[PDB]
């Protein structure tokens, strides 16, 4: 879930 | 000839395995024995020595068992005897500092290491010649074997790793760290505690990240390798933010028994260099020299054109040059700072003509920012009087009563929304006016006069928020970035100003000033890059962080152009706008009347002049100072266009004089008004998302062309839009994708 997850290492 | 000579493991390479625990007086040390127990290659024990552990009648069965128990305690993995002798009887192995040398060495078995051991060792040292000419032992090479890994049985356990004192709440093993191990900013919290609630800029300590997953994909089988260093060298970074982190600096920290040290070692510096590429340490207002770049060579061949000298160009400029490529930012104006642009002349105040508030300061950069500068925030009171025209001050009932029916009127256009599409998007403004009038006409509820004005200063709160009249605004998507964790914690004034962190994210890099970009040729091999006055500038990526209301004026001509689909989410968003008046004082007329509080609302006497002045801000937390700010936001900024600076002050005057009615309120000696919306390189406060939009548009915006053009600002971050931190998280991001 997008709630939650880190900026940024979710770029992918 | 009784007993064997081969490894248990099949496929095992050691074709002479000697025992490293030599507990039992029984061992059969370099000879026959039952069975060779494998914990890597290189390393094995007897069977006589499991036994002397193992069995009940052996005299380290005690041993085993005190630690069986601590292990099942406050641990998930099994505490089997492998596990037993890879935590507590593997002898050490610690790398020689001697720049020459640097070979690996065993230490002998009673030997503890500690990390002042690790960070001056070098071969024969010991606590009671020619050393370093000894040959390295051959399991040493071994290790880099990219089977070795996959022949060590047991992933390693870090000991005493500083990531330690925020973990006490997880089971050491599901984090990377031994179960039998027994004053930081309040601001860093890098950790999600286990089960809480989203916030921004957290990782989980014991689950890869998507991009973690992606760069090391060897790991998504066992994560236990990578969790313990990422989480060492985070929590290191953050117990130290003032200066860059290194392997060297890293590896004393690294603290496990066995051969796996090395291997341990050997990957702490790629990981190290990814959490620097992607931003999340060696950052912020750290500044390096030529000879220290936080990146390999490999990154460095490359060079970068950043269009504008805001948060977001400063951040990708900053993160670059210390990254080791060339980087040239071009600004428009005869300053730096963009939208932030700070007045230091107030007498012992800085009042900012543009941004000054952090809303969220748990894991912001700004708050790391001003760690590293050792400079403070003021936490803002939770008091704000409502001051109506003329001294009233509004029962907090009446006040709350109203927020609470404006909160009531938002929640029902989140059920409205629920079924509907972009092409069915109406104006914010418009479905809560309808809503409202639904609710007074079915329950013939008649609020008074006041109660009316209170819900109209409420109104222009959310007004001030999107920096629009909310007619202008998606009711659909007014609200989207919700979807997404954001920062916690306190909300602050920054009281030096951010021109601070702007100066000193600036200082050292190449900037031209007063160069503004007309074009950007990407057809061909460089980008061709030219200022309104016909200076020539070229490099092979270009970075584009000009604000979205020059995106929309087409001020820049791009060739190739920009796509039909990146022109449709630029003309989606809202170029929002609030102005900023700064008044100075002889003295301090409010203190009477609102006792210390940061500030005080005022009563809007009409619709008409509602956002006119809503607000006043105390400039001056240490109370000596006397400094009003306040904000004209939604339909009073039109009213304001055609007035000139002296006449915006006679009508803040008026108002403030009305407030006050029962007393004096002296001249002011020094002011400022605002001018953004007709600043020619901004035009703008801050975007939203017009009615139709979508919060897909900011990264639509934020999508790069050909790995060529790339771009960031407020208006290309989906999470974090609007803030000085959501620029400049933009600009890291960017960065990120530009090193790779
Ligand atoms: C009055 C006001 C109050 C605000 N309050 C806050 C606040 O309290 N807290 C907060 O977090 N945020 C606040 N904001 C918003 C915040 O300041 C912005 O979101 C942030 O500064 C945006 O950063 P940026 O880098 O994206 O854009 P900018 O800051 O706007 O910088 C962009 C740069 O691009 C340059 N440029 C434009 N075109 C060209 C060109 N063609 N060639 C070269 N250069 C060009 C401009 O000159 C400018 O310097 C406020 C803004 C305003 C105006
Ligand atoms: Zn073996
Ligand atoms: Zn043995
Ligand atoms: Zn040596």
């Amino acid at each position: 879930d997008p709630h939650f997850h880190h900026f940024l290492l979710s770029q992918t | 000839p009784l007993g064997s000579r081969k490894c248990e493991k099949a496929g095992c390479t050691a074709t002479c395995p000697v025992c490293f625990a030599s507990a039992s007086e029984r061992c059969a040390k370099n000879g026959y024995t039952s069975r060779w127990y494998h914990l890597s290659c290189g390393e094995h024990f007897c069977n006589e020595c499991f036994d002397h552990y193992y069995r009940s009648h052996k005299d380290g069965y005690d041993k085993y068992t005190t630690w069986k128990k601590i292990w099942t305690s406050n641990g998930k993995t099994e505490p089997s005897p492998k596990a037993f002798m890879a935590d507590q009887q593997l002898p050490y192995w610690v790398q020689c500092t001697k720049p020459e040398c640097r070979k690996w060495r065993q230490l002998t078995k009673e030997i503890q290491l500690t990390p002042q051991i690790a960070k001056t060792y070098r071969c024969g040292m010991k606590p009671n010649s020619d050393h370093c000419s000894l040959p390295e032992d051959l399991r040493v090479l071994e290790v880099s074997n990219h089977w070795w890994y996959s022949m060590l049985i047991l992933p390693p356990l870090l000991k005493d790793s500083v990531a330690a004192p925020l973990l006490s709440a997880y089971y050491p093993d599901c984090v990377g760290m031994s179960p039998s191990c027994t004053g930081m900013n309040r601001y860093f919290q890098p950790f999600y505690q286990p089960n809480e609630c989203g916030k921004a800029l957290c990782v989980r300590p014991d689950v890869m990240e998507l991009d973690e997953l992606y760069e090391f994909p060897e790991y998504s089988r066992d994560p236990t390798m990578y969790l313990a260093l990422r989480n060492l060298i985070l929590a290191l970074w953050y117990t130290n933010c003032k200066e860059a982190l290194t392997p060297q600096k890293c590896i004393p920290h690294i603290i496990v028994r066995g051969l796996v040290r090395i291997r341990c070692v050997q990957e702490v510096e790629r990981i190290l260099y990814f959490m620097t590429r992607k931003g999340l340490i060696n950052t912020g207002v750290l500044s390096v020299g030529a000879d220290q770049y936080l990146l390999p060579k490999d990154y460095h061949n490359k060079s970068v054109i950043i269009i504008g000298a805001g948060p977001a160009g400063l951040a990708a400029a900053r993160q670059l040059h210390n990254f080791g490529i060339k980087v040239t930012v071009l600004e428009a104006k005869d300053r730096i700072g963009g939208r932030v642009w700070d007045d230091k002349s107030f007498k012992g105040v800085t009042v900012g003509r543009g941004a000054q508030i952090v809303n969220g300061c748990i894991n912001n950069p700004v708050a790391l920012m001003c760690e590293q500068l050792g400079i403070s925030m003021h936490k803002f009171g939770e008091r704000c009087d409502l001051i109506q025209e003329g001294g009233r001050i509004t029962d907090p009932t009446i006040d709350k009563r109203m927020d609470f029916h404006f909160n009531a009127l938002l929640d029902v256009v989140s059920e409205w929304r629920k079924d509907k599409t972009q092409l069915q998007d109406v104006p914010l403004g418009e479905k809560i006016e309808e809503i409202y009038k639904a609710f007074i006409k079915e329950s013939g509820i008649q609020f008074s006069e006041l109660e009316g004005q209170v819900l109209q200063f409420h109104l222009s709160n959310l007004e001030y928020a999107c920096g629009s009249n909310l007619h202008q605004v998606s009711a659909r998507s007014w609200d989207h970035n919700e979807f997404f964790a954001q920062f916690a914690g306190d909300h602050t004034l920054l009281t030096p100003g951010y021109s601070v962190i702007i100066e000193k994210l600036a200082e050292g890099l190449d900037i031209q000033l007063k160069s503004p970009v007309q074009c950007i040729d990407y057809s061909g091999d460089e980008v061709q890059v030219t200022t309104t006055d016909g200076t020539g500038y070229s490099a092979q990526k270009v970075l584009v962080t000009v604000p979205l209301a020059l995106l929309q004026k087409g001020a820049i001509q791009f060739n190739p152009p920009l796509s039909e689909k990146k022109m449709k989410a630029i003309n989606s968003l809202g170029a929002g706008i609030i102005e900023k008046i700064a008044l100075q004082f002889p003295y301090r007329f409010w203190d009477s009347k609102v006792q210390g509080a940061d500030f005080f609302g005022h009563v809007p006497p009409s619709a008409s002049k509602r956002g006119l002045f809503a607000v006043f801000y105390d400039m001056d937390p240490q109370k000596k100072h006397s400094v009003l700010m306040s904000v004209i936001a939604g339909e009073a900024v039109a009213s304001v266009r055609t007035l000139d600076d002296k006449q915006v002050l006679q009508q803040c005057m008026a108002t403030l004089r009305e407030l006050f009615k029962e007393q004096e309120v002296p001249d002011p000696t020094k002011y400022f008004v605002t001018r953004w919306s007709t600043d020619p390189w901004i035009q703008m406060a801050y975007s939203f998302v017009k009615t139709g939009g979508s919060g897909e548009a900011y990264d639509i915006i934020a999508e790069d062309i050909q790995g060529t053009v790339f771009f960031a600002g407020e208006a290309t971050n989906r999470h974090f839009p609007q803030t000085v931190t959501g620029a400049y998280l933009s600009g890291v991001r960017e960065a990120s994708k530009i090193a790779a």
